[PDB]
């Protein structure tokens, strides 16, 4: 017999969010502009194709601080980082463009297409 | 999820019920059953 | 004379609250195998259950419907028991997490389920051959103890899968097969001796219970050995100070909810009493405040966060 | 005249339902490719490489091990010798796949290792199985 | 205004329950000199007394008869006090029985009976020569303190028969004979100074109290010395874990019986109250359950049986 | 020694009274004031 | 439906009694900076206040006057809180006074007032630039947090005057001047941006909050360092035995007074209830007896007298 | 400062109030604002 | 016809009232003849041989001494030097005879040794005597 | 003065029964057929003339196990052993002969005569 | 006839109101003249001679120091090095004069030393000042 | 600013009385007739001009026991000693002369004049 724990996948992500909220084993600091963002490399690579290419690079796998491009909006990246740990993408009547632009910078094409669908209506 | 009415106007304090709700999430919610992130090859 | 068959729910629920209260007095070994995050999930889910229970207690006792009142009383009881179990488990993890604390291993066996299973066959020995319990009754006298002999092999099996010494693991498997094969010899005694039982084969049916009882006595004697005895952990002074905010809020939750059910008992007998509804309102706030302080303390005192 | 082009007003939240499953699947792909595996779990001379964050998200024991400061940055973690290697292997695969493979033979080592790793939900599932067979 | 002279039994009984509760908070030295089997006998006999008391509480408060209600309240109080004393004594013996525990010797003297006996003569010094308490009153002013001086020699005598140092035993016998012979010199002051007491010999009657007061002060100062100071035992973690089931059941018995007497107080004022009788029924079960768990725990946890 | 009747049908739980009785002894009882066992010489 | 706006005093007072009860569970570090004689003065003065409060509770709830009832309930609450604080402080001093005890230093900072002050600016960051809290509201959004930034400099200043390391004292003064000068740069943002605020200078008003928030985050991170962490004292077994009579009488005072206020709540809703007045009379005696035993224990157990 | 009267004849025990009074002092009191003791030169 | 010869039916229990007294008397005869005396109690260079089971059945102290595992199989038990030999002798004879010989002189050592041996019923009897003379 | 504690004799026997029920200082195992019976030698000698003759024998005083004759009924001996510690002799309509036979085997003549009186009625 | 000369009957108590102030003033004169100063308090190489009984009557810390038996008969008492000498000087002068001199500069060392000496009434006064300026 | 703690002077004297009632740091025993009186030298010198002259004497500053004149009334001295620590002078219809005589022996002239005023009425 093979038992399927349907709620297991959501519990792991929630516990991973508990570890980030408590700075437990956060192994990287994503610096955008002047704001600090600590997270787990494994979660960043699983969600963002950009961060996957960064930490798969052997010369950049053991980096403690990652400084993004200055044009990246900090609040837009924060909504994406919160989406990686909570499966919730919060879009406002203003930040929707900053979230859409930062999503394609992080190579998260499915989040980009979702913002393309929402900007239509 | 905050207070319920008992006879003679008294209340039952359910502030802990709302305190748990604020922890679980915290206006329109939109569902998306499509794939959210890129799939990693083996 | 009325409401007599609705009070039993209140009487039994309070006893269950008195029993879980025993977990908070001195945590020195874990209550279960819950993760600390699992304790947060258990506390938050039981709070969702306790909220619906309290609303059911008030709205039922307001206008009769005593069966639903007994369901809400029993629901609020089991929800508070899950509160205490997760709070005591979290309080223990916070205590041992201190770098100057110690660890307390749990016993490899529980010498209580084997004691009740021993009385299931001890009081059944003379109950099948004395001027008190005669023949015929084999459907009940055999099944009520066969469930305990099968649970004996199940509990003895998992007990071997945890011990490091193969000497004990070999003995647990041996002792589990002794209770099993002795019952297997009793299967033939149940196969026959149905209608033709005027001492036609009862001398051999008891002859199968003799190795069934002496092997259970042999297994119970081996359950009280070294290593199997549980060891309490040594919580440091700082570990005791960090776990108490979870323990105090859990103690206050039980003592405040017990008075709520006690007040709900009087209002279930007669709801027309504004002073009694005021006392229930006062206990409902102290209950909610104790839960909020309990959840907040468990969240802040994660073994990882400073 | 003129007209304004705005995507409405207020707030909105998009719920990616299968996002949690995609993260766990991608994390399992990283383990199968040995990508950023930060710890190796030795169970009776049998090694198992995984991610510390995933072990803490599923096991209450590994949470206690890596929240310990003097054991947080440990490369190798040696479990107790009484832990069955395949029993831990079934649980580790369950952490990354949400699949618990239970038979009438391995359920002994699975539940025994489940309570050792402090996985109450798995322990209750194994107890449900035994109380049904 | 009524039932005022029946409430005093309830008020005083609860205070006695608050006092014996102090024994259970931290047993570190024995309450008395009871054998462990004597604790079983005391608990079982007091349960027989408490049963008859509770039936008397209900049947009296049902239909007046407040004098019998006060007797049942006082009887239930003293029965619960015997429960706590035997439970605390048994809990201590279980604690020190652990091979990793320590022993706690009791004080050779009790500096409380000597303190009250000191005030029996201190407040009596000025009470026999000031504008407040004049002459004549010698039947009361002498007898109420002579009982304490005789009890002083009795307590000081047995205190010498327990100390190992003959230096203290010689001093206890000496200090006991000082309070005795000083009172013996006061016997002559009582022999005379009856009617011819207009300062005819009162200057010598006080001259016999001067060595009577300074010898009592000398004995009280010697009661607070080394060795005489009690030492608490060091209960091991396993010893603390084994004694708590007796302590918890004893704490629950007192807190549940206190609410029973408190509910019995309200029902004694007015019995026509079905909700109040329901609360009493709820407390009666928690009391009975606490006693059953207390007796069962004391039987299983004998210092000899495993 | 098990339950006593209070007004309005409620009970007083005396199960501890019967629990002590089961410990003290545990159907007709017969007394015998004669010597029970042999007497040992000095 | 009535007496609803008078129950809040009873509900909040009991919560305050539940909070001070947390001080008595395990004193390992002092509650405040009271002299032992100051504890006697505080207990005796609060007893004078509690007496007038209880008389006000009864006479008000007797005949309406619910506003005065709420004042007497709140007065009795704060008087009992002063009882517990002085009793816990005295109990600690008696414990550490034993020659075989240890000392427990209090934390140089309190990481709770800085946490609430952090949320005063954290929840105010997005509350000044999102579709929820717009402009105009600068009288409230600035003053409610400026009181906490000024209290931040006050708390950080006195925290430096207690540390021995000049490295921390220099950093505390530096961190206090960082929150001050960053707010001083915000003074110019309040000087302007009054009516001409259509993004005319709001980009610079937030530019003054950026060093105001990151310096507060820098100060809060430094508050959770070594030395600043409080250390619990090691009370000897004899020290624990000497302090318990003060702790037990203090615990009994709170649990008895809580039931008094709880009974006073029911009598405030409806005074015509002789059984309820009897329960209040019973709790009033246990309260008075607990206070007398508390004051007597604190007087006898001075750290100087034997 | 000893007992106060509640409805239906019951009392509030204020013996602790009188117990504090006995500690503070313990019949006519006479005030004297004059200097009580000698003053010591510098 | 025929007839059956049975001693009735049901159950019956015969209560030997003086059985407890005969056992204690026989146990005292064994002590006087030094039969199976398994311990010797030394009280200030004065020996007293008795039975361990009888000492534990009467004294709460000796119960604590022989329930102690590392003191269970002890041949000699030396009491504290502050224990009066004749005071313990009166108590030991009381254990086997139910007779407590009390005078105005020895009652000091009897009650002091009674509470040392943890014999509360004897202590209360001595306290009753003193509170009456 | 000589104070007579009337209840002392019954308290000693009851405490001796508490020690047997807890296997405290039980120094002999009386094996009848295949059933084990642990008791105290001093109580066995005080009640049974047979056991008195066994443990008074110098070559049999320090025996840990005593195997009775196989013809002895185990349940009959159990009623006698329980009588030694509880002063209660339980007789049924069946076991009365096994108790009477085992009593005379243990040389307990007074218990034998009591069974002779009961078998008459 | 005759007549009796008695100062009435009963009792009377004379209350010297300013007696407490005269005692404290005389005690301060003894300190200024170094009369029976039984201890010297060193605060960072700065000595302060005073009376032990006055220090215990005002400071809860000095009460704890001299009620300690192994520290009761101490001639010199060295405070912690983090104690400001002038902050302790203002408090010591307050003990003998009932005068607390507070400014916007020294109030830091006064309140910090007040809670070190366990003077809650002085701590609350300094906290009132800061919460008003 | 100079804050005046008006209640400070009475609190010091009360605490000094607490120390005497507990024999805390009592450094002298004043023996009158056959009665012992322990007190603090600093309080005795502050109130009594006699004791000031005694302990200011370099050859009598470190005396543990001070024996007063036998003619001094012990109860009269006790009322004066209690007045030094409690600011309360208790005068009866009898002891008033013993208090007045002992006051001038202790060189407490203000207490003497108070007794002179009270003896007039």
């Amino acid at each position: 017999s093979q038992i399927q724990f349907t709620r297991h996948a959501s519990d792991v992500l929630l516990n991973l969010n508990r570890l980030r909220s408590r700075d437990i084993l956060t192994d990287v600091v994503i610096v955008v502009s002047r704001e600090q963002f600590r997270a787990h490399k494994t979660v960043l690579m699983a969600c963002s194709g950009l961060f996957y290419s960064i930490f798969t690079d052997q010369l950049k796998r053991n980096l403690s601080v990652i400084n993004l491009d200055p044009e990246i909006n900090p609040e837009g990246f924060n909504i994406l980082l919160d989406f990686m740990y909570t499966s919730r993408l919060n879009l406002r009547e203003g930040n929707i463009m900053a979230v859409m632009a930062t999503a394609m910078y992080l190579q998260m094409e499915h989040v980009v297409d979702t913002c393309r669908k929402f900007i239509k209506a | 999820p905050y207070f319920v009415e008992t006879p003679y106007g008294f209340q039952l304090d359910l502030d802990f019920v709302k305190y748990v709700d604020d922890i679980q999430k915290g206006i329109t919610t939109i569902k998306e059953m499509g794939r959210s992130i890129h799939e990693i090859p083996r | 004379p009325f409401t007599k068959h609705g009070q039993k729910e209140c009487d039994n629920a309070l006893r269950q609250l008195e029993t879980v209260r025993e977990l908070l007095e001195n945590p020195v070994q874990p209550i279960n195998d819950m993760s600390y995050f699992g304790c947060l999930d258990s506390v938050m889910e039981n709070s969702k259950v306790l909220g619906e229970a309290m609303t059911g207690i008030s709205q039922n006792a307001k206008n009769g419907n005593l069966p639903e009142f007994g369901d809400a009383i029993a629901t609020a009881s089991k929800a508070l028991c899950g509160f205490t179990e997760a709070a005591a488990q979290a309080a223990y993890l916070v205590g041992v997490s201190d770098p100057n604390s110690q660890a307390g291993q749990q016993g490899l066996v529980e010498p209580t389920q084997f004691a009740r299973a021993n009385q299931a066959i001890q009081m059944a020995c003379q109950s099948l051959g004395e001027p008190g319990c005669t023949q015929a009754q084999v459907l009940s006298a055999a099944t009520i103890v066969a469930k305990h002999t099968s649970a004996l092999c199940n509990s003895c099996r998992l007990a071997s899968a945890r011990t490091a010494n193969p000497t004990a693991k070999r003995q647990f498997v041996q002792s589990a097969k002794e209770v099993a094969n002795s019952t297997a010899n009793l299967v033939k005694t149940i196969k026959a001796l149905d209608g033709d039982f005027t001492e036609e084969n009862r001398a051999q049916c008891r002859a199968a219970t003799a190795p069934l009882l002496e092997a259970v006595d042999n297994l119970s004697a081996f359950a009280s050995n070294p290593e199997f005895s549980s060891v309490p952990a040594q919580i440091s002074p700082e570990g005791r100070a960090a776990m108490e905010p979870i323990v105090i809020s859990a103690k206050t939750m039980l003592e405040s909810a017990g008075g709520l059910i006690q007040t709900a008992r009087a209002l279930a007998v007669n709801p027309r009493d504004p002073p009694r509804w005021s006392v229930l309102a006062g206990h409902s706030r102290t209950v909610s405040d104790s839960i909020k302080k309990l959840i907040t303390s468990m969240r802040d005192k994660a073994p990882g966060q400073l």
